[PDB]
């Protein structure tokens, strides 16, 4: 029996100032049964956690971060107001599957933080 | 502050085995799962397993259990990876991190695995496999 | 008697001392208890422990008889 | 609908938000349970919430169906 | 680092009435509990009751329902007990104290009152009834 | 209707330098049922804990002081190791009758320190 998957959008980009979220579905069982947290890594360096418990933040993390659940759509998301530059990096969901006794990550979710004033 | 330091890179030859320490430092280490993670190049996080000391047992991932031993030495708070049979696949940066929750405390211990949240990583460590086999 | 203790590390079986000739298993509920399950505390006895509301108490008097639920026979 | 709630100071009845027509009663123990008893979350809600082991939780739909204990 | 700050030394006719203040620095209660306890000279502590603001619920001790009222006020951090009736036996000195112990976080609260241990406690404020009914 | 009671000797006086112990034995229901705790109260002082939730110590109070639980003969007991002059004070212990809902205090002990040597 394979772990259930939890499926984070690949690329992300969003202008700074703006509010970005960033969705995890869980694929079988209910987002409900097990906590969401969710990882920020920088490139080059190791991951650091943004939310634990789908909505709580370590100290330390800015108050634009934000968790969030929502049951009708099986999924987890991570918010960020106020999008600025130094937020650009990869975003790991990660819960766990009590049947295979595994950790579940998602496949990450890279945020571009856009550079141009206007748009095509 | 509780930290995590690795061994350093490696590269390898196909079906040789890599092993990885882990040295934890600054805080309770018998009651605190460690586990390892990889990461491909470009790719995801992945967990392989963990362990807990307090129960002198090892939780491995499906896809790794064959081939992956995970072990512990209270004696130099130290958590260990050894991976065996390496292919190109294997090629990733192997980051040792601790489960936020301890499994005892005060005399006694919780009941079931959980592996929850991970605050303290390692600077990873960086196998490369190279070609053929 | 020989019982399951959680006072040592890694958990362990030891020879109660004379006089207590009962091993016990107190568990009860944390907030964690959703994940990790409950808590669960193993020793010798002379009296079997009395339990606080939300606690339960278990004793009995064969070597091993309070394991934890990770060290349950097979 | 009105709800009581434990997310205010003091603890309080709220209109809840549009879409979410229940009241719900959350409990579980915490280290503390066998003196201060359980910890109990109200609010409002959409949809029943989804329990844990080890988790209570009961849904109504008229008004301050889900008090504390000691405001009952 | 909370204080508690309490009124003054006050002395009584029989009959009459004090009310006690306890202002709480930092400008919040928060979900914690506020004791009322008094000290007869030359004797022990005895506790008189306690309120909880996040609740709205006072709780008495049985030797005084009925003749004290214990208040607060989260608007102003502070906490009341009025005694009526003041007698000889009421000549004490009166003591404010939190329960270490809140009652509420992360949007729960607990379902019992248990009176813990108490951390911060006020000066005391001497109140001194003169003879007679 | 009456609150359980917890009874502790009213004085108690040793040398410095020596460990003493003051119990606080429950009269009804088992001392087990309900965490004791401790505070010192100096002269002209309000009370401080010691020792919180049978055997807690708080921060910044010395690892001289200690408390346990002897459910034999149903008390608690605080214990100070290497006795200072400033250790003396009166010592409460508290807990928490649950049928009718109220803190029950001991009735204190003074614990006074003997600088001349005794037999």
């Amino acid at each position: 029996a394979s772990n259930f998957m939890l499926t984070q959008p690949r690329s992300v980009s969003e202008s700074p100032g703006k509010t970005v979220t960033i969705s995890c579905t869980r694929s079988s069982g209910s987002i409900g049964s097990d906590y969401v947290h969710w990882y920020q890594q920088r490139p080059g360096s190791s991951p650091t956690t943004v939310i634990y418990e789908d909505n709580q933040r370590p100290s330390g993390v800015p108050d634009r971060f934000s968790g969030s659940i929502d049951s009708s759509s099986n999924s987890a998301s991570l918010t960020i107001s106020g999008l600025k530059t130094e937020d650009e990096a990869d975003y790991y969901c990660q819960s766990y599957d009590r049947s295979n006794h595994e950790v579940v990550f998602g496949g990450g979710t890279k945020l571009t933080v856009l550079e141009n004033l206007y748009f095509q | 502050q509780v930290q995590l330091v690795q061994s350093g890179a490696e590269v390898k030859k196909p079906g040789s085995s890599v092993k990885v320490s882990c040295k934890a430092s600054g805080g309770t280490f018998s009651s605190y799962a460690i586990s390892w993670v990889r990461q491909a190049p470009g790719q995801g996080l992945e967990w392989m397993g963990g362990i807990i000391p307090i129960f002198g047992t090892a939780n491995y991932a499906q896809k790794f259990q064959g081939r992956v031993t995970i072990t512990a030495d209270e004696s130099t708070s130290t958590a260990y990876m050894e991976l065996r049979s390496l292919r190109s696949d294997d090629t990733a940066v192997y980051y040792c991190a601790r489960d936020n929750l301890g499994y005892c405390s005060g005399g006694s211990c919780y009941s079931d695995y959980y592996y929850y949240y991970m605050d303290v990583w390692g600077q990873g460590t960086l196998v490369t496999v190279s070609s053929g086999g | 008697i020989v019982c399951h203790t959680t006072a040592t590390s890694p958990i362990s079986a030891v020879t109660c001392p004379p006089g207590e000739n009962l091993c016990y298993r107190k568990m009860w509920c944390d907030a964690f208890c959703s994940s990790r399950g409950k808590v669960v505390e193993l020793g010798c006895a002379a009296t079997c422990p009395s339990k606080k509301p939300y606690e339960e108490v278990t004793c009995c008097s064969t070597d091993k008889c309070n394991p934890h639920p990770k060290q349950r026979p097979g």
